[PDB]
């Protein structure tokens, strides 16, 4: 009877509807802070040639860097100047200048 | 322009084909200031196929 | 525009989709989870096993399940291995039912 | 060489862009925006008139 296949397809239609879900990522442009390297392709023998070949157990061990992560915040103010006083209309034409400059101390403590 | 010549062994090599134990950063890019004003192209590296 | 044709008769639920040789069953986290080198894919189930007994009553799916671990078994494992008990029957997410 | 070719490629617009949108009228008001300014204040005043 047809009703052992309707309740069949049923079961499988309800467990494909389940919500399998997975996050989104944002993923911000590498600067180039960490750096890592790869292995290269080596020729190799086209016959033995090594000598007391043998069998074993090996631990590689690397230098241990040991890496201090923390956490710094940096202060600057963006400074920009264009030759307004002939007018929004010319200014444009006549190019612009623009700085980038460290805050004094006395601002970061007494102010921000 | 050219600034100094590093040798093989001063950059951290990835493990063949699985590493771990590796330290990263959340890169922050502080673009340079022209990029706004004179509206100069920013450096994004080699080309992916995208 | 397209010729009529009278709606055709009805067929078995599930088709056999792979027969895989080895694959490793794992409890973790309440839910089963089957493995394999043959196919990528990880199937996650929960611990009660389908009663298909009472489903296929046609036994369609139930026969080519029996025979095909029967090939298998034959061909790879009688002189290396032995079976447990009766074959289990699970329905995995994705909308999958594992014969195991 | 794809890569090689594409880079080639958006050197060759940036140059036909700089062709169309370098006006000649902009060179000329650059060059008077540097005349009047090398004026200080007198030069100035003359300069947002003449401008
Ligand atoms: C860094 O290396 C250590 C081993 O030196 C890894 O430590 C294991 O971590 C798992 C997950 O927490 C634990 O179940 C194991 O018991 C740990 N092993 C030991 C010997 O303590 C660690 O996972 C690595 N970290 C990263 C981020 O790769
Ligand atoms: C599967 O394995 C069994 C042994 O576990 C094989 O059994 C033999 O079967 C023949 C025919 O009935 C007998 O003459 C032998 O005496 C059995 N051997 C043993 C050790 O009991 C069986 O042949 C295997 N099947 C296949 C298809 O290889
Ligand atoms: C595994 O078992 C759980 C119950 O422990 C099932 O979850 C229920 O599924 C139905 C049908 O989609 C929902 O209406 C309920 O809300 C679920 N209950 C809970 C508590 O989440 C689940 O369907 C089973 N999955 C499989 C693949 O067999």
């Amino acid at each position: 009877v047809a009703a052992g296949h309707a309740t069949l397809r049923e079961h499988l239609r309800d467990i494909k509807a389940e919500n399998t879900d997975a996050n989104f990522y944002v993923c911000p442009p590498p600067t180039g802070a960490t750096v890592v390297q790869f292995e290269q392709p080596r020729r190799c023998p086209t016959r033995p040639e090594g000598q007391n070949y043998t069998e074993g157990i090996a631990v590689v061990f690397k230098e241990n860097i040991a890496p201090y992560k923390f956490k710094a915040t940096m202060y600057y103010k963006d400074v920009t100047v264009s030759q307004v006083w002939f007018g929004h209309r010319y200014s444009q034409f006549m190019g612009i200048f623009e700085d980038r400059a460290p805050v004094p101390f006395e601002e970061v403590i007494d102010k921000i | 322009a050219y600034s100094h010549q590093l040798s093989r062994a001063d950059i951290t090599t990835v493990s063949t084909f699985i590493d771990l134990n590796i330290t990263m950063l959340e890169d922050h890019e502080f673009v340079p200031l022209e990029v706004y004003t004179r509206h100069e192209i920013k450096d994004s590296g080699l080309l992916d196929y995208t | 525009a397209w010729d009529w044709v009278p709606k055709r008769p009805s067929v078995c639920t599930m088709t056999k989709w792979q027969e895989v040789d080895e694959m490793l069953r794992s409890e973790y986290g309440g839910s089963f989870r089957f493995s394999s080198d043959a196919i990528c894919t990880t199937f996650t189930t929960n611990l009660t096993e389908y009663p298909l007994s009472r489903v296929d009553l046609g036994d369609c799916i139930g026969k080519d399940a029996r025979d095909a671990m029967d090939r298998i078994f034959a061909r790879r494992y009688n002189a290396t291995h032995i079976k447990v008990g009766q074959p289990q029957y699970y329905l995995a997410n994705g909308g999958f039912l594992i014969a195991y | 060489e794809v890569q090689r070719r594409v880079q080639l490629h958006d050197l060759r617009f940036a140059d036909i862009d700089t062709v169309i949108h370098a006006d000649a009228n902009a060179a000329m008001f650059a060059g008077l925006g540097a005349f009047f300014e090398g004026m200080g204040d007198l030069g100035r005043a003359v300069g947002k008139v003449v401008m």
